[PDB]
This record gives structure tokens, C-alpha cells and sequence, in this order.
């Protein structure tokens, strides 16, 4: 609400997945989303920032390996 | 400048007319004065290499608050606490901290 | 339920224009002030009136 | 080389600007590059790009003991830059420091350009604290009084000087025409509609002087005789009355209906009489004292 997003591209996708997000991580890839627009001397989302934020946050560890369903 | 005294300062009392003579600012424990007066290797990104992707990274989070708060304002977001540096010994890890101060 | 919240913007234009006429002059006649928010001075003087009470 | 294709090659290089920054930032050719690309964003009117790249630069300072041709494109474009909006005490700074930089090689004739580019607009810049000391450095020195401008610049100091737009636009105007030189009246004055409005703003920071005079040196005026001592209408003088009094910037107050504009304030009882005894304190008891001192000390030279 205060970040300019003013974009076509909603963070819809990044709503409805798995692997629970606590609510400091929403501050951080916000924040990291805008630092990849301010380093390559851009004002404005677009639309990649916010996914390439989400993938550097998320990998920590994964897959229960289809096993014990 | 009374309004200087705020309730915690510290100050210098007479020894006779025990009456407030000059402020001081703080105490700095001489446990942690050691643990500034020290030259780190009058580096300049020079004795350093092979890590440029993630030099770069770093001296992002760290230098724009300090030198650059413009680019902060500009978009709705709060300026950056710290980062941290993991991995095998031997990789810089303290070099480039060095290179840094 | 959206014509009170219009209302009250309305009334709140009005007090803020009427302010900005305010710390240029002590003593003035009305039909400047009315030809200077350019809508009539009827309503002027029922608003300012109500800004003093 | 092939055309002047402005979008092409502006935006194939802002998308590489984040790739060679792996090679180390070194003092003359990294810095070179990075000045490179600002130029062409200013070409096809990209100033929120060349703002920012340009705000990287002031890392590397000191650098012009090597170099001369270094500090004075990157200064060239920051001129421009902050050209298309105001604050203009931004460019003066650029332009003092234009001024020194190729005086080093003792420049007979581009000395003369940097010292009028600088001379020129001082007063177009708001009046805070920050003219104040500024007017006080670049004035009185021993190389300014070789132009008119100077005395141009002298006229405008305060006190009012004896000015009047009128009379300021007709016998500078020479200046402000074709002259013997005259290489940086051309490029500031006498142009587009970037210079008109430079002319607006002028005659805009004149009556702004002409207003702080007036508020000084005045009790009460008639709305007629502030109108035609401005040389403009009633109703821009009110309006430009009204602007500066929102801005909380001159502290006056009008009446439209007997055209006295009045420049004190109603003083409070407890204020004026406590100026009534400080007047009659600091006036009668300190020279009183003085008085009766300096006659016994006359009783010495005097007799015998
Ligand atoms: N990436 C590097 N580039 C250049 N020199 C390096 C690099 N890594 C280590 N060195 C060399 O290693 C020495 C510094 O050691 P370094 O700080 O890397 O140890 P360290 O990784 O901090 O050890 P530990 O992780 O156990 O604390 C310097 O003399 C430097 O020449
Ligand atoms: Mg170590």
C-alpha cells in the first residue's frame, strides 16, 4: 500500500502454496524485491523481482520424497 | 543547559562544593575498546577475487544505507538490518569483512 | 451508503479552500470571496457561520 | 555510428550495466563507462535513469588530480539534469566548481564563461540562509569587476539600490542583446521556452526582493501605489501577495476594501509596554552613566 506497485502482474500464484510462510517473510521478499529494482537502477516492479525474491527465500529445505503420502 | 540533563546522563561533581561542573557523555567499558582501535589490511578490493558475484551482493545491503537513503525513500520500503556469511573455512570470511572496514 | 461520505468531501472542499483566503486579509467584502470559489455567496455565508459557531 | 537509434542502443546498455561490474571499479575507465550511458538518457528524455547512475559517482572522489576531462562531462550533464527542474543553487554549485577546475591550465577565455555562467543567476535561487553566504563568497574578490554584471550583482544586494524592473530591463538590455563576447548570455537569457521562463523567474525574484523591501522600510501602503511601483496589475499583485503569504515567507496582511496593505502586527500590552521600559532602561541609565563619566574625565585634559 505504500510500496509503488501500480503493475498488471498480481501476486496471485504466491498465495495458495505449500511450504507455510511466516509472517516476516512477506517484509522480506518485499524488501529484496526492492533491492533487485534499485541496484539495476529501476523505480518500478517488474515483474520479475518478486518472483526471483521468492525463490532466493525458499530454499532452505523440501520434498518428503512421495513417501508416507 | 539544563536541558541537557536528562535524567541518566552522567556528570562530574566538585569534590567540595559537590555541585554539577561538566557533563560526560558515556562510559565505553575499556573491555571494548580493544575491539575498535585496530587496522584491518589497508585493503581496496584488490586482494580479493573469484567471489565478485557475491561481493557485489554485499556491498549492497551494507553501503546504500549508509551513503545512499534517497534510493530507500523513493520505494515504500525499510532500509536493511544485517546479513551473515556461511561455509567452508577458507573463503574469504574474514577478508571480507577486512576489505570492508 | 456512499452519497454521506460524498457530502462530507463536499463540505471538507469547501473548508479548505476557504482557509487559503484567509491569512492575505483582516477586513474584506464578500463578492470577491464569492467570485474567488467562483459558485455563490449564499452558501459562503451559511458556511462560514457555521465555521464560527 | 550507423544512425542516432535512441532506443535501440539505450536500452541495450542499461541491461549490461549490471554484468561488468565483476571487473573490479577502476578510477578511469569503469568511470568512463558509467558517464557514458547518462548522455544518451538525456537524449531521448530519460531523466529518472540518468539521475541515479549519476548518484553512484559521488563514491569516487578526488579523482581529478590525474585527470582534467573527467569532472567536466560528468558536471555538464549534471547541469542539464537538474535544468529541466528548479532549484537552481544546484547548478550554481556545479558551476563553481567548473570554475576552478580548468583555470589550473590559466584559461584566457573559458576562465570568462565560468565565471559569468556563475554570476549570472545567484539571486534566481531561493533566498533561505544558503544566498546569503554565497553572494558574500563569490563577491569581492580581485578578478569579477571586469563585467557589468558585477555591478549588476552589486545593485541587487538589498537596501534596494534605487531598483525598478522597468528601468532594470532597458539599460542591460545590450547585455542581454548582442555584445562584444557575449557567450553565456546567449546560452542562460534569449532562447526557447526554457529561457522565457527564465525571464518570468527573474522578474519573479525581483518583485520578491521588491516585496522584502517594502515589508522593511514601510508601515502601510495603498494597494494603487504597490501595484504601479511592480509594474503589473492589481489583481497579480495580489495574487502574488497571496502567495507569498501562504508560504509563511513575508508576513503582511491586506485589506480590499480601503487598499491599505500594512506590514506590522497588532503588539500585545505586555509586549509593548515591556519594550516602553527596555527603550527607557537601555537609553537613559547606561549613557546617563556615561554622561556624568566622561565630564569627570574632562575635569583632567582640561584644567590644568
Ligand atoms: N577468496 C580469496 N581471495 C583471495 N585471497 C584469499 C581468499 N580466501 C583466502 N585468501 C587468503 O587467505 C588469507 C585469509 O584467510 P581467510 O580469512 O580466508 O580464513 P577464513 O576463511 O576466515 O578461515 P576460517 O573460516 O577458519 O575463519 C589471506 O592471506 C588471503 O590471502
Ligand atoms: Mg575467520
Amino acid at each position: 500500500s505504500k510500496m509503488n506497485l501500480s503493475e498488471e502482474v498480481d501476486l496471485e500464484d504466491y498465495v495458495a502454496r505449500p511450504d507455510k510462510i511466516s509472517g516476516a517473510d512477506i517484509n522480506s521478499i518485499c524488501q529484496e524485491s526492492g533491492m533487485l529494482a534499485v541496484r539495476e537502477n529501476r523505480y518500478i516492479v517488474l515483474a520479475k523481482d518478486f518472483e526471483k525474491a521468492y525463490k532466493t527465500v525458499i530454499k532452505k529445505d523440501e520434498q518428503e520424497h512421495e513417501f508416507y503420502k | 543547559d539544563k536541558s541537557k540533563l536528562k535524567p541518566g546522563t552522567r556528570v562530574a561533581l566538585d569534590m567540595t562544593t559537590l555541585t554539577i561542573m561538566r557533563y560526560l557523555p558515556r562510559e565505553v567499558d575499556p573491555l571494548v575498546y580493544n575491539m575498535s582501535h585496530e587496522d584491518p589490511g589497508n585493503v581496496s578490493y584488490s586482494e580479493i577475487g573469484g567471489l565478485s558475484e557475491q561481493i557485489r551482493e554485499l556491498r549492497e545491503v551494507i553501503e546504500l544505507p549508509l551513503t545512499n537513503p534517497e534510493l530507500f525513500q523513493r520505494v515504500g520500503i525499510i532500509p536493511p538490518k544485517g546479513c551473515l556469511l556461511y561455509g567452508p573455512p577458507g573463503t574469504g570470511k574474514t577478508l571480507l569483512a577486512r576489505a570492508v572496514a | 451508503i456512499i452519497s454521506t461520505h460524498l457530502a462530507k468531501l463536499y463540505d471538507n472542499l469547501l473548508e479548505q479552500n476557504l482557509i487559503r483566503v484567509i491569512e492575505p486579509f483582516s477586513r474584506v467584502q464578500i463578492e470577491h470571496i464569492s467570485s474567488l470559489i467562483k459558485l455563490s455567496k449564499a452558501d459562503v455565508e451559511r458556511k462560514l457561520s457555521q465555521m464560527i459557531l | 555510428k550507423e544512425q542516432n537509434g535512441d532506443v535501440k542502443e539505450a536500452a541495450s546498455i542499461l541491461q549490461e550495466l549490471q554484468v561488468e561490474t565483476y571487473g573490479s571499479m577502476e578510477k578511469k575507465e569503469r568511470v568512463e563507462f558509467i558517464l557514458e550511458q547518462m548522455r544518451l538518457c538525456l537524449a531521448v528524455k530519460d531523466y529518472i535513469r540518468t539521475q541515479i547512475i549519476s548518484k553512484k559517482i559521488n563514491t569516487k572522489f578526488f579523482q581529478e588530480e590525474n585527470t582534467e576531462k573527467l569532472k567536466l562531462k560528468y558536471y555538464n550533464l549534471m547541469i542539464q539534469l537538474d535544468q529541466h527542474e528548479g532549484s537552481y543553487l544546484s547548478i550554481c554549485k556545479h558551476y563553481r566548481a567548473i570554475y576552478d577546475t580548468p583555470c589550473i591550465q590559466a584559461e584566457s577565455e573559458k576562465w570568462q564563461q565560468a565565471l559569468k555562467s556563475v554570476v549570472l543567476y545567484v539571486i534566481l535561487a531561493p533566498f533561505d540562509n544558503e544566498q546569503s553566504d554565497l553572494v558574500h563568497r563569490i563577491s569581492g574578490d580581485k578578478k569579477l569587476e571586469e563585467i557589468p554584471k558585477y555591478k549588476d550583482l552589486l545593485k541587487l544586494f538589498t537596501t534596494m539600490e534605487l531598483m525598478r524592473w522597468s528601468t532594470l530591463v532597458e539599460d542591460y538590455g545590450m547585455e542581454l542583446r548582442k555584445g562584444s563576447l557575449e557567450s553565456p548570455a546567449t546560452d542562460v537569457f534569449g532562447s526557447t521556452e526554457e529561457g522565457e521562463k527564465r525571464w518570468k523567474d527573474l522578474k519573479n525574484r525581483v518583485v520578491e526582493h521588491n516585496i522584502r523591501i517594502m515589508a522593511k522600510y514601510y508601515t502601510r501602503i495603498t494597494m494603487k501605489r504597490m501595484a504601479q511601483l511592480l509594474d503589473l496589475s492589481v489583481d497579480e499583485s495580489e495574487a502574488f501577495l497571496s502567495n507569498l503569504v501562504v508560504n509563511k515567507t513575508i508576513f503582511a496582511k491586506v485589506d480590499r476594501l480601503a487598499g491599505i496593505i500594512n506590514f506590522q502586527r497588532p503588539k500585545d500590552p505586555n509586549n509593548l509596554l515591556n519594550d516602553w521600559s527596555q527603550k527607557l532602561n537601555s537609553l537613559m541609565s547606561l549613557v546617563n552613566k556615561t554622561t556624568h563619566l566622561i565630564a569627570k574625565e574632562e575635569m583632567i585634559h582640561n584644567l590644568q
